[PDB]
């Protein structure tokens, strides 16, 4: 049920940001050159 | 750390905090555990899943994002396209990147004014009753039993029925 | 407004799996819950999770036979129940947790619209 | 008794978030919104199976090549694919006038009835 | 772990009368309550949340109401529309727990 | 409403106030009225004036953004102008939006942080000699003249020459 | 000044200040002087590093932006390059005139937090013990020699040992 | 440095409207205050808006008998006095309210040019 | 409400000479003054804004001061392209008051 | 991992002055420190500044002889020394103040890789 | 200002064995401290700083420690590859001041 393709498989995601590769056919989200980008969502470890 | 309340003067996090984020230690005689401070944390949880969201939804869908091909001769073009291509995914970066991080801080120093908010709100209600400590911890001077946390939690802790007995804890002798 | 498909309608004998979909219409990350509809009774919370926390809570009499898993990329809630048995026939119906007032959690907001799930011979 | 404690939640997990006042610090809960994952297949789009040239150019079904007269003859697809550099495509050598304008064009059909005139 | 005791069982009424739904919590939820009416062999959907609020798109016939352990919802007048069973939900700690079910039915 | 003071500890907002923002209600024998604050909203209003000015006047002026037209045969040429136009639109939806969403926040913990920096600062200007109340009020505990609201919205509260009064009433028995 | 420390109950800066940003000035018997708070200070001096580094060094690389040339027969091809290149510098202009600005604002209340959270953190290790005054100065009630600044500067300020003097002196008649 | 460009020189009958523009060069949105020099008189700030409050503050011997409209969409000000009398006869100077260091609020900073507005026969 | 009662009313000087306006004010107005100068026939426009401040583009020899109900305006000197009446604003609080006008004329 | 890469080796006459550049390959504005190892001798920090600061802290054997500059536009170091003598014969490191927790100073991170400075005849 | 005085001076080892290096402070510098491995004949890097905190790309046998005047680095183990000598600087206050250099030979 992909939504977006890029050459070397299809993104089944549906988030705004990919760095899989920038050719995307498809309502896809838009390429990214990065590797990380984890928005924090809690607190910090601090055991 | 802007509001210096997480990593500031609460040392260290809770390990046992499993229900919510920020939660309790009633280390009373009726026993103990870690209740969470339930509005406080469905109210952040709500923040937090609205900037995500809107993270989300905010970012229009278009159905092609691919550059197209040129043969030997429309250098130009083919130029032209890589030139646009390679700007949208430039702006895209820097703006991602720098949005994923403002907005890191943001997350973080709002966790931060949570846990300070709920500081002040605490300290307000308790006022003299309780002295305060490190860690953001507490000490009450009058016997406190299981209904303290019920009042605590709703915000419904009446000062003056708990007054004089701090004031005769105040110095004990 | 996110337009919540869920899957099919399927039928399998007792003691086995069930797989029942919540694709959603748009990336959300806004809790999930599952109710369970079944005929006579009224509507009773099982699981859900939350994309913040990720902890997968579940009812106190439930936990262990169901379990729900929702990848963050895809926003799709999965679900799973084993050892499936005669009584638990019902319509199952699944809440994305969205509201007027921005995504809000302790609500159920919009709903989805019925899988049967029907165990029987 | 006494001694209420306000405090925040940790636990045992070792994601690491980049901050703009610090870099790889240690967090309790995150989430990835880049996506590094992928079926690694072709399949449909919105509901529709893309065009499958095995081994051909756009103008090797195009222009029906006898090495790929083998299509699978379909009425719609989302988006065609070719095999990078394919090798039989263009049988007869020649130069394909406005190649790269029909190929954007094809790129996608709602209803595609192969009629003779 | 906290059960939601609707109360009165079941009543039945006519168009546009006055008709009051009480959700009983053995625990102080706060104000995390909803209000769900669910038509039969339909979706279910809220009305009330956070026991005050009103849901978009809903007649404002509907008011909720109450904190603590007390809730209610009142409804100013009975339409041939909104005639169904109702349910009270506890979000304030987990296990969320629905309520019995309040039909409403031509008297 | 990170730094909680606007729909923290003070629970609701004033309708009469009209002249400024964070005024006040001294509830004094002689009188009583909502009197602003001039310097902390005139202040306020200026800061939000840069803010909203900034946001219209770096915006850029050229004297086209219309995409051209092309015939049946430049359909890479109509294609790559509507990804240029529609990559341009989609970045300014994302950066407009977000932008506007960020700042709104910023707008009101600013507005909670005006408030909260005028509490703390009548807080230290009276330390001890008007116990604090809930919703952000106040008590004096001396008796109160107009001179008070003189001497308090000018900064020059000195707090001795009504320092003894106000340890007489700490007790009053 | 969100946090309303700088310019705000800090009414002025300190000249001598030269080897860190967050100093004292310990007017103690046995001397003076503007020993800064190294903690504090290299930490904030990270922060910074990291909010300027990351600026930077998030901007990608290629190694072209130059708009190519075009004949007097594309006056389209110009045009669409002219519309690229001055919309991708609108929005460079805007993105970077609004980051600019805005973390000028998170530059200039991250200061103002650094002072408020250094002043509440001595204020919790003093308690009661030195009074306050404007300007975000202190006084303590007992004998303080250098030692004082050994404890405040590195948090381990131990209260009883000098309890009893501050109580004494809260009166001293 | 915002170019204020006042309407032209007009003259009415006494016991009728005016209408005094105040177009400005750029888009801005610090207050506006009009003044009124009346020959051999000195100034007097007559009404004014901020367009952060939105409301229309004026002078406690005028209201009524002036309003003042500036649209935030063109923020050019509008200059309305109903029933014109002679006296009135001056020439008018609107301030956009802008210094130095950024659009501060109480001060006048630029000036407008003037528009001759003179009631008589 | 509050009345901008300037002092003195009018005065005459020369060239490089000393002259000081001062602006009286019944309420007092904190630091919220301004000083605008009036060439005849040409529109106003202000010298010193917050009683303190410099507007740019304006020579150094203007030097405004005070606080509460007595302000100044100090000049160092007098040059040929400054001479004109002088009015001074409050802005504390609404309505906003000008003032009488002090003309300077060659002597 | 800014990969630095110094100037080359020079020699000079006693009583004069040295230029050992420190260019990185990526815009930072991390601190800068130099170090001299004089062979048979330990490290010893010289001087350097912080680009926050701005200002250019030095050892209190060593002000005034040896000074530092890096423009803050390509962000490389410079190292002048007046006055050389002979005993000062080394080779030169310089760190760009960059460990893996983003810029922090007060260490050192990457180091550089040595630029020999030997002054004889 | 302060000087870091390395002890012991100079010892020797072998593969697989404990070792531990002391580096003693004057002044107390809190925990701001580093330590820096020299191979002979190659450029500096270092292993512990802030004198808790690894850095990357470092095996984990070393493993800093100590705050105030007291400080230590435990090495867990020996092997052929981390024979050098070893400085400890301080970074609390200007001047930074490098330590003396412990070195580890074959036995
Ligand atoms: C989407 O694709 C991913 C591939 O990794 C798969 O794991 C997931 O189950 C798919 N979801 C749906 C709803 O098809
Ligand atoms: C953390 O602990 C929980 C329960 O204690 C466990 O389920 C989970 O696998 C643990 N994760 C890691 C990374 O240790």
């Amino acid at each position: 049920d992909a939504k977006c393709q890029t050459p070397q498989g299809a993104i089944n995601s549906s988030l705004p940001f990919q760095n899989v590769h920038p050719v995307t056919i498809g309502e896809c989200p838009k390429y990214v050159r990065s590797a990380k980008l984890r928005m924090v969502t809690g607190l910090r470890n601090i055991p | 750390g802007l509001f210096g309340a997480i990593a500031g003067f609460i040392e260290g996090g809770w390990t046992g905090m499993v229900d919510g984020w920020y939660g309790y230690h009633h280390q009373n005689e009726q026993g103990s555990g870690y209740a969470a401070d339930q509005k406080s944390t469905q109210n952040a949880i709500n923040g937090i899943t609205n900037k995500v969201n809107s993270v989300i939804e905010k970012m229009n869908t278009q159905f092609t994002a691919v550059g197209k091909e040129f043969n030997k001769l429309e250098r130009r073009m083919e130029n032209l396209n890589k030139k646009v291509d390679d700007g949208f995914i430039d702006i895209w970066t820097y703006n991602a990147e720098l949005l994923v991080l403002l907005e890191n801080e943001r997350t973080l120093d709002f966790h931060d004014s949570n846990v300070k908010n709920l500081y002040e709100k605490v300290k307000s209600q308790l006022k003299n009753n309780a002295k305060e400590i490190g860690n953001g911890c507490f000490e009450f001077y009058h016997k406190c039993n299981d209904e303290c946390m019920e009042s605590v939690k709703n915000g419904t802790y009446d000062y003056p029925k708990y007054s004089e007995e701090s004031k005769l804890n105040r110095e004990k002798i | 407004e996110v337009q919540l498909v869920q899957s099919g309608a399927e039928v399998k004998k007792p003691g086995s799996s069930v797989r029942v979909s919540c694709k959603a219409s748009g990336g959300t990350f806004s809790a999930i819950s599952w109710v369970r509809q079944a005929p006579g009774q009224g509507l009773e919370w099982m699981g859900g999770i939350i994309p913040v926390f990720g902890t997968a809570n579940y009812a106190q009499k439930f936990q262990g036979r169901v379990t729900i898993t929702a990848d963050d990329s895809t926003s799709t809630a999965y679900m799973e129940v084993s050892s499936l048995r005669s009584d638990d026939t019902a319509v199952y119906y699944c809440a994305r947790e969205e509201t007027w007032k921005g995504a809000t959690i302790g609500v159920m907001g919009i709903w989805g619209q019925g899988t049967m799930v029907t165990v029987s011979s | 008794g006494d001694t209420i404690c306000i405090g925040y939640h940790a636990n045992n997990s070792t994601d690491t978030v980049d901050t703009v006042l610090e870099k790889n610090v240690t967090v309790t809960h995150s989430v990835n919104l880049l996506e590094d994952s992928h079926n690694g297949k072709l399949c449909r789009l919105k509901g529709i199976a893309p065009l499958q040239l095995g081994n051909c150019s756009v103008a090797g079904w195009i222009l029906g090549n006898p090495e790929c007269e083998l299509l699978i003859s379909r009425e719609s697809w989302s988006y065609i694919v070719e095999k990078p550099n394919p090798e039989n495509g263009t049988c007869y050598p020649g130069h394909f006038a406005d190649y790269e304008e029909l190929r954007e064009q094809l790129s996608s059909v709602s209803s595609f009835e192969r009629f003779e005139i | 772990d906290i059960q939601m005791t609707q109360s009165p069982s079941s009543l039945s009424a006519s168009v546009g009368d006055r008709v009051t739904i009480t959700c009983r919590a053995s625990q102080s939820i706060s104000s995390y309550l909803n209000w769900y009416q669910h038509k039969p062999g339909k979706a279910p959907k809220l009305l009330i949340f956070t026991a005050s609020n009103l849901q978009s798109g809903v007649p404002s016939r509907f008011s909720g109401g109450g904190s603590g352990t007390d809730f209610t919802l009142t409804i100013s007048s009975l339409q041939p529309e909104d005639f169904a069973t109702y349910y009270c939900q506890q979000s304030y700690t987990s296990p969320r727990t629905f309520g019995q079910g309040t039909k409403v039915e031509i008297k």
